[PDB]
């Protein structure tokens, strides 16, 4: 009944496609499609990035994408950017009408 | 647009309660799930469930067990958490969220579609 | 469909026999309903009709 | 039930005493019933009792 479990941090290169993964039970995802991804900016509440496991928001910029395989999940950002120092996180449904969200990861560039 | 409006600051002493609470305005409230979250100063975010503003039903997140309950008032399109007997390690920002469309003939209560956020609240332990 | 979880328990009276019935509704609470499509079902009723 | 909602009113929490295994001791406990299997009780009025 852990959070998501998630890197602590990830970097890479201006222009660098980064993944971020999130782990959970076969309870956790197998079972729901229900997953989510958002980022925020130190001091600023969240931003949603990721509906229904890959779809992008409005507002959200055709450099991010996802997809869901087995226990884990994962988040594509291409084109890294300065601008990515933010931390993300995954969440998704816990089943019983209850809402995982997840440990988190730090993005740093480089 | 939409907008989510929390109270200022608050700080308790241990044992105490406060009420957390938010104003839903430019669309209506009726139509959405509110649901709770918070962030500790250092951490990730905790979950507390959803209100549904209609109904005034509600499910308690694991590790609360009626520890916070929660109330709404129509009237005035807002949302409130009564939270008990605080310990210090109750400090977090706590923020008021707008989740997924409500429909009469299906559920959808679990799904993580938070796209409109409050302000966030300060809530300190003491 | 019946869209709310609903939960079971049992109560076991006297010797024997158990009962059984709902715990409690688990989930949110919605409608029980069935979908038809209104094409078809307008396209019925007039070739009925027709016959 | 909570009452609001028509749909949710229906979910009467309905308790009362039933035999144990033991013929002499006597539970009580409660099994969620909704709508018309739940009759108000002949010649009571408008009371939280009810029959089968
Ligand atoms: C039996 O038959 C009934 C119909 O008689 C049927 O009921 C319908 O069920 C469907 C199931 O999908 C309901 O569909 C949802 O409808 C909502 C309502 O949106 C409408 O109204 C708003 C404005 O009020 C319009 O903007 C919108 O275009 C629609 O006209 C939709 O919002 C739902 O789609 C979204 O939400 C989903 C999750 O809840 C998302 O996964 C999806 O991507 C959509 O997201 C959109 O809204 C998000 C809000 O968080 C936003 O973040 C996204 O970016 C995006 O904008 C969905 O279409 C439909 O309303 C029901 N109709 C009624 C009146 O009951 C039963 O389902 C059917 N039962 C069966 C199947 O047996
Ligand atoms: C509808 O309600 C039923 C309740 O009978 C749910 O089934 C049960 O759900 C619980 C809680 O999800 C499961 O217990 C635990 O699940 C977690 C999920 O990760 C798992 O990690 C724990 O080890 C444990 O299994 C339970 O196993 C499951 N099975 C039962 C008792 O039926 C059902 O999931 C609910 N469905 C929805 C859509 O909410
Ligand atoms: C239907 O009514 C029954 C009571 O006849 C409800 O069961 C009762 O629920 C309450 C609240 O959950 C229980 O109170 C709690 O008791 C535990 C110890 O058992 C205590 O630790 C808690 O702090 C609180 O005092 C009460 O004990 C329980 N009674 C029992 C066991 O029959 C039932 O929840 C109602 N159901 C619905 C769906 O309305």
């Amino acid at each position: 009944q852990s959070a998501l479990t998630q890197p602590a941090s990830v970097s890479g290169s201006p222009g660098q496609s980064i993944t971020i993964s999130c782990t959970g039970t076969s309870y956790d995802v197998g079972t729901y499609n229900l997953v989510s991804w958002y980022q925020q900016h130190p001091g600023k509440a969240p931003k949603l990035m990721i509906y229904e496991v890959s779809k992008r928001p409005s507002g959200v910029s055709f450099r991010f994408s996802g997809s869901k395989s087995g226990n884990t999940a994962s988040l594509t950002i291409s084109g890294l950017q300065a601008e990515d120092a933010a931390d993300y996180y995954c969440c998704s449904y816990a089943g019983s009408a209850t809402v995982i969200f997840g440990g988190g990861s730090k993005m740093t560039v480089l | 647009q939409v907008q989510l409006v929390q109270s200022g600051a608050e700080v308790k002493k241990p044992g105490a309660s406060v009420k957390v609470s938010c104003k839903a305005s430019g669309y209506t409230f009726t139509d959405y799930y509110i649901h709770w979250v918070r962030q500790a100063p250092g951490q990730g975010l905790e979950w507390m469930g959803w209100i549904n503003p209609n109904s005034g039903r509600t499910n308690s997140a694991q590790k609360f067990q009626d520890r916070v309950t929660m109330t709404r008032d129509t009237s005035i399109t807002t949302a409130s958490m009564e939270l008990s007997r605080l310990t210090s390690d109750d400090t977090a920002v706590y923020y008021c969220a707008r989740g997924g469309w409500i429909s009469l003939y299906y559920d959808s209560s679990g799904y993580p579609n938070f796209n409109y956020w409050g302000q966030g609240s300060r809530v300190t332990v003491s | 469909t019946r869209p709310n979880n609903n939960t079971r328990k049992s109560v076991r009276i006297g010797p024997g026999q158990t009962f059984y019935a709902t715990g409690d509704i688990i989930g949110d609470i919605k409608q029980a309903h069935c979908n038809i499509s209104e094409e078809k079902w307008n396209d019925t009723l007039q070739k009925v009709g027709i016959e | 039930a909570t009452v609001k909602t028509g749909t949710v009113e229906e979910m009467k929490n309905c308790s009362f005493n039933t035999t144990t295994e033991i013929r002499d001791k006597e539970k009580k406990e409660y099994a969620l019933f909704y709508k018309p299997d739940i009759v108000p009780l002949s010649e009571t009025n408008n009371t939280s009792e009810y029959r089968l």
